[PDB]
């Protein structure tokens, strides 16, 4: 199956550049056109440029000119994007997808990768802070995730075994300047004393991973 | 550039009901062929294509969703909206500058649901650290808006807590909340009661724990 | 017209 693949979020220096890339799987690289697009918050699209793998012919998106650059390597099946010049303006997710061409396809964009989530920050990497959330028939525990930079930690209950009613939410940044957040899972009340609830959170930009059973007090 | 302006912005829709996009262009998408597409971002995910060249259906793509217009004048139909529907909806172009729509968000609109309050002390682990953080969660309920506030001693708390609250659930339509009080481990412990109360409409539940206790 | 420069590029 065609896949585009994308690396995971990143952290940059402001004012420096970054290259992110993304890997054609299931089809060959120059039979299609790539387009590349920013998402700012999670809200609003934006075209950045295309580029023909085969020429390496480019069109931008004027605001673009000048700050992103495409650019492929048909030997490895893999398109890139530099950003330079970067400000707190470019920490947006950049989707590399795939056009399925002209006319009858529509220059539609019909394969996306998952998006390269760039945070432009100045300051350190610092793993989280677990603490224990401890617990009609409706028991809630979870996982308090603080202090933390950059986004994302993720955060599964009992190595995924466990999803349903689990809530996690969106991070909030501190007046620190560090990421919160918090997961929770309602559960049966009766189940507090025979099975064990485990909160697994993971925290790639500081190669930390966090293992929390979290006990009824 | 070619601005595509979607109306509405905000698309509350019952389940089983009919949902409708407009997108308007400020110049003829008219190649000669039409490059008008439709694209739906759910919750988490990346945006996917569910219809190109005005009308053409993508691969996988229910046919309850429908594409039609021209020159400048397009419109998205969903026939009979299902919970897992929800997301963003964007137009976007291809004959000029390629540009997206601003985005239309489709909620499921559905039947009040009171949350389920749960209040939880600081930690004994977080208390050694210095610091404290009460956290109130307010699960499952419909509409999202809902007013929470801290009460410490019967004090009203102002300033020293922030919220979040999740997407809306595909399954049963409602969201959650979070809301989080922090204090230092000193200013804790100079204090006794410690509450969150949710308002919604006529009803207020407050839930509360002694410190200590 | 830019219209036209794609019809060219693609």
């Amino acid at each position: 199956e065609v896949q585009l693949q994308q690396p995971g979020p990143v952290l940059v220096k402001p004012g420096a550049s970054v290259r992110m890339s993304c890997k054609a799987s299931g089809y060959r690289i120059t039979d299609n056109f790539m387009n590349w697009v920013k998402q700012s918050h999670g809200k609003s699209l934006e075209w950045i440029g295309i580029i023909n793998p085969y020429n390496g012919g480019t069109k931008y998106n004027q605001k673009f000119k000048g700050k992103a650059t495409l650019t492929v390597d048909t030997s490895s099946s893999t398109a890139y994007m530099e950003l330079n010049s970067l400000t707190s303006e470019d920490s947006a997710v950049y989707y590399c997808t795939r056009v399925r061409g002209n006319d009858y396809h529509g220059r539609a964009m019909d394969y996306w990768g998952q998006g390269t989530s760039v945070t432009v920050s100045s300051a350190s990497t610092k793993g989280p802070s677990v603490f224990p959330l401890a617990p009609g028939g409706t028991a809630a525990l979870g996982c308090l995730v603080k202090d933390y930079f950059p986004e994302p930690v993720t955060v599964s209950w009992n190595s995924g075994a466990l999803t349903s009613g689990v809530h996690t939410f969106p991070a909030v940044l501190q007046s620190s300047g560090l990421y919160s957040l918090s997961s929770v899972v309602t559960v049966p009340s009766s189940s507090l004393g025979t099975q064990t609830y485990i909160c697994n959170v993971n925290h790639k930009p500081s190669n930390t991973k966090v293992d929390k059973k979290v006990e009824p007090k | 550039d070619v601005v595509l302006t979607q109306t509405p912005l905000s698309l509350p829709v019952n389940i089983g009901d009919q949902a409708s996009i407009s997108c308007k262009s400020t110049k003829s998408l008219l190649n000669r062929f039409t490059f008008l597409d439709w694209y739906l971002q759910k919750p988490g995910q990346s945006p996917q294509l569910l219809i190109y060249l005005v009308s053409n259906r993508f691969s996988g793509v229910p046919d309850r969703f429908s594409g039609s217009g021209s020159g400048t004048d397009f419109t998205l139909k969903i026939s009979r909206v299902e919970a897992e529907d929800l997301g963003v909806y964007y137009c976007f172009q291809s004959n000029y500058l390629f540009t997206f729509g601003s985005g239309t968000k489709l909620e499921i609109k559905r039947t009040v649901a009171a949350p389920s309050v749960f209040i939880f002390p600081p930690s004994d682990e977080q208390l050694k650290s210095g610091t404290a953080s009460v956290v109130c969660l307010l699960n499952n309920f419909y509409p999202r808006e809902a007013k929470v506030q801290w009460k410490v001693d019967n004090a009203l708390q102002s300033g020293n807590s922030q919220e979040s609250v999740t997407e809306q659930d595909s399954k049963d339509s409602t969201y959650s909340l979070s809301s989080t009080l922090t204090l230092s481990k000193a200013d804790y412990e100079k204090h006794k009661v410690y509450a969150c109360e949710v308002t919604q409409g006529t009803t207020s539940v407050t839930k509360s724990f002694n410190r200590g206790e | 017209s830019f219209k036209e420069e794609l019809d060219k590029y693609f």
